[PDB]
């Protein structure tokens, strides 16, 4: 039986940009995370009504570029799910274990790249960013910019900004 | 296009009870979640309850033990009875759909809504 | 939440001066930017200047270096930014922004992004109106 359970209770989660895979050997099939679909804010599924656990942290108005086709910040440049992908997508919200008084600065989103990721690919290089037409040297101003950024979630955001912890299941 | 409306509202007096329901269309009905909004006048929309396909449900803090969410798969027909009822609960209710298993809590996770009924409490 | 709101633009001719005003509420962050940024119908946005919380610098645009200095008002959630010598091409609603700072391991980062805009706050550098 999939040891699904690990994926979900695991007391750290990274990085969106850092996206964190966990391969499942060939496994009978656990139901009982769909049953429980009402414990999570999101549970939808692509090419159902080689077993992958891929999991991360975004902020709650991204939720919806983890998805087949979408465009954006996160679907471009942190996680991309490509267009015949076949299993599921799952999220909660995490405000009471990711947020901290004053902001919790760990969680990284990557702003920039110069082309789109494929789908299922990573990226966690920290290249200076040329956005203007002089090259960078690796110092920072306002045409050049460190790549990532931190979400700094603070409890008391709005839900958008809260963090909701995502599992990407393909199968 | 999935097309909600809701029912039910009125006046009523504080500690009174009164149900909504909410009529809608659409085939998928059954497998989609379905939820409860308000909006008070100067306040921003704040979630209410919730029930997904396999009727688990979720409420939120503030009507906890009062609000009972029910669905009839049956009538394309959700339900929210509003049992001792404060004056702080006058709002518009509105219902919307989630073409979503889980249970969505956040109106950005919905994506049909319908039309909001009054709901005034003495 | 927070709410940021500029003031003190104005006319003025070349060669002139302004100090702009921007009173933020809400800052509950530890580790965040603040910048002046300036938009024209008709121009990019420009990055005017930035303050952080962390160590306290400053970084301004080329166009503005040795004109312009931003600076934090010591008893009161104010920041300034006072424009010397003003040129007609320093002609914009200037805005300012706040958002958190990156931090990657031990060190921190300048955003690009800023969560929080204010309305802006016009400024004419013309010889007329
Ligand atoms: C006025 N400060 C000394 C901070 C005051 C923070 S408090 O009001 O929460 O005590 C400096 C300052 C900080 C941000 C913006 C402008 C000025």
């Amino acid at each position: 039986l999939c040891p699904f359970g690990e994926v979900f209770n695991a007391t750290r989660f990274a990085s969106v940009y850092a996206w964190n895979r966990k391969r499942i050997s060939n496994c009978v099939a656990d139901y009982s995370v769909l049953y429980n679909s009402a414990s999570f804010s999101t549970f939808k599924c692509y090419g159902v009504s080689n077993v992958y656990a891929d999991s991360f942290v975004i902020r709650g108005d991204e939720v919806r570029q983890i998805a087949p086709g979408q465009t954006g910040k996160i679907a471009d440049y942190n996680y991309k799910l490509p267009d015949d992908f076949t299993g599921c997508v799952i999220a909660w919200n995490s405000n009471n274990l990711d947020s901290k008084v004053g902001g919790n600065y760990n969680y990284l989103y990557r702003l920039f790249r110069k082309s789109n990721l494929k789908p299922f690919e990573r990226d966690i290089s920290t290249e200076i960013y040329q956005a203007g037409s002089t090259p960078c040297n690796g110092v920072e101003g306002f045409n050049c910019y460190f790549p990532l950024q931190s979400y700094g979630f603070q409890p008391t955001n709005g839900v958008g900004y809260q963090p909701y912890r995502v599992v990407v299941l393909s199968f | 296009q999935v097309q909600l409306v809701e029912s039910g509202g009125g006046l009523v007096q504080a500690g009174g009870s009164l149900r909504l329901s909410c009529a809608a269309s659409g085939r998928t009905f059954s497998n989609d979640a379905l939820g409860w909004f308000r909006q008070a006048p100067r306040k921003e929309r704040e979630f209410v309850a919730a029930i997904n396909w396999n009727s688990g449900t979720y409420y939120a803090d503030s009507v906890k033990g009062r609000f009972t969410i029910s669905r009839d798969n049956a009538k394309n027909t959700v339900y929210l009875q509003m049992n001792s009822l404060k004056p702080e609960d006058t709002a518009v209710y509105s219902c919307a759909a989630a073409s979503d298993y889980g249970l969505p809590r956040e109106d950005f996770l919905y994506d049909y809504w319908g039309q909001g009924t009054q709901v005034t409490v003495s | 939440q927070v709410q940021l709101v500029e003031s003190g633009g104005g006319l003025v001719q070349p060669g002139g001066s302004l100090r702009l005003s921007c009173a933020a509420s809400g800052i509950t962050l530890d580790y965040y930017a603040i910048g002046w940024f300036r938009q024209a119908p008709g121009k990019e946005r420009e990055g005017v200047s930035r303050i952080r919380s962390s160590d306290g610098s400053t970084n301004y645009a080329d166009s503005v270096k040795g004109r312009f200095t931003m600076s934090r008002d010591n008893a009161k959630n104010t920041v300034y930014l006072q424009m010397n010598s003003l040129k007609p091409e320093d002609t914009a609603v200037y805005y300012c922004a706040y958002g958190p700072l990156t931090k990657y391991g031990s060190s921190w980062y300048w955003p690009y992004e800023y969560d929080y805009w204010g309305q802006g706050t016009q400024v004419t550098v013309s010889s007329t109106s």
